[PDB]
């Protein structure tokens, strides 16, 4: 099956978009190159994040 | 929901943050300037393709009008039933329920592959009854509203 990845993904992404909503969340500690992550890194890392739950939106689409 | 309050001047700031040179337009080279900087590595066709989902019209980048367009969408139920659906490709008897073990597993190994923390937060948010499965429908509402 080759929705399993597309699915999966889909999952992961949109709770990484709710979840980064949270800024006490432990979705922040995997951006290990950033020493200490200001207010500005947040915006660009919740932009980046949508994007990734569009596009897993999209993937997905195309599977199921 | 409602009008845009300040949050034009929060995303107006977030937009400028990817527009380095200030032509109001977000490039490919312009967002993976701003991922590498956060030590991600992507394809330049995964660029493309973020780029695309945003673009509204065929330019191949991203104006400020599709920002907000972007950053100002939960579409009623129609998303959560796609995210109900990829629940279920998971649940193997079809009863709305997933083992712990399992939502474990697909989570950590494969997709987009997220870490132990991660999924610890993420079981922990749904207060498991006890030792059991894990329902889902909770999951999906918890997330859109
Ligand atoms: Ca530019
Ligand atoms: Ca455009």
């Amino acid at each position: 099956n080759r929705q399993i990845p597309a699915a999966a993904s889909l999952i992961q992404t949109a709770w990484r978009c709710y979840a980064a909503e949270n800024p006490d969340s432990s979705t922040w500690k995997i951006y290990i190159r950033i020493s200490q992550l200001r207010e500005h890194h947040r915006a660009t890392i919740k932009v980046i994040r949508r994007m990734q739950y569009f596009v897993a939106k999209k993937k997905f689409q195309q599977a199921r | 929901d409602q009008l845009t309050e300040e949050q034009i001047a929060e995303f107006k700031e977030a937009f400028s943050l990817f527009d380095k040179d200030g032509d109001g337009t977000i490039t490919t080279k312009e967002l993976g300037t701003v991922m590498r900087s956060l030590g991600q590595n992507p394809t330049e066709a995964e660029l493309q393709d973020m780029i695309n989902e945003v673009d509204a019209d065929g330019n191949g980048t991203i104006d400020f009008p599709e920002f907000l367009t972007m950053m100002a969408r939960m579409k009623d139920t129609d998303s959560e039933e796609e995210i109900r659906e990829a629940f279920r490709v998971f649940d193997k008897d079809g009863n709305g329920y997933i083992s712990a073990a399992e939502l474990r597993h697909v989570m950590t190994n494969l997709g987009e592959k997220l870490t132990d923390e991660e999924v610890d937060e993420m079981i922990r948010e749904a207060d498991i009854d006890g030792d059991g499965p894990v329902n889902y429908e909770e999951f999906v509402q918890m997330m859109t509203a």
